[PDB]
């Protein structure tokens, strides 16, 4: 179910404040290179 | 001066209501609005 | 690694609905907040 474990966050009011552009900057870059998304993968398999 | 472009502080007002804006452009929004603050309480406007 | 002098979210955020935070502040809130977000949503958290 959508509704079983909700992020509570989203309730709060700043969570309607569209996403700045410090964030955009901060992450796009970062998960739309497919290599940075595989290194992810890789580390987290790496721990689990 | 007639100034171009503009629309009742209000209309924009009620539209941000429903769609909020980006943070950085309310924080403008604000710096803005305090000015007018500042303007129509030292002139003591009657009627804004 | 522990954290000093933090407090329960939602503490905070009632004491700011009672009394909004200087504009620069609450910028600053709302940047923390997306990277909240963003961290919750990769790991799909389900218990934020
Ligand atoms: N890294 C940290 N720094 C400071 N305080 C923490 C940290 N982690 C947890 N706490 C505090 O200790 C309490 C218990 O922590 P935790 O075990 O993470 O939550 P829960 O009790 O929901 O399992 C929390 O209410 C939190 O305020």
């Amino acid at each position: 179910s959508w509704r079983a474990y909700p992020f509570y966050w989203a309730w709060l009011p700043q969570a309607k404040v569209p996403f700045s552009q410090e964030i955009k900057d901060l992450i796009l870059p970062k998960i739309s290179d497919p290599n940075f998304v595989k290194d992810l993968e890789e580390d987290l398999y790496e721990l689990f | 001066l007639f100034v171009e472009g503009y629309k009742d502080a209000d209309y924009w007002l009620r539209r941000f209501e429903a769609e909020p804006l980006p943070e950085n452009t309310n924080r403008q929004l604000l710096l803005q609005f305090e000015r007018l603050v500042v303007l129509d309480y030292i002139i003591r406007n009657t009627d804004r």
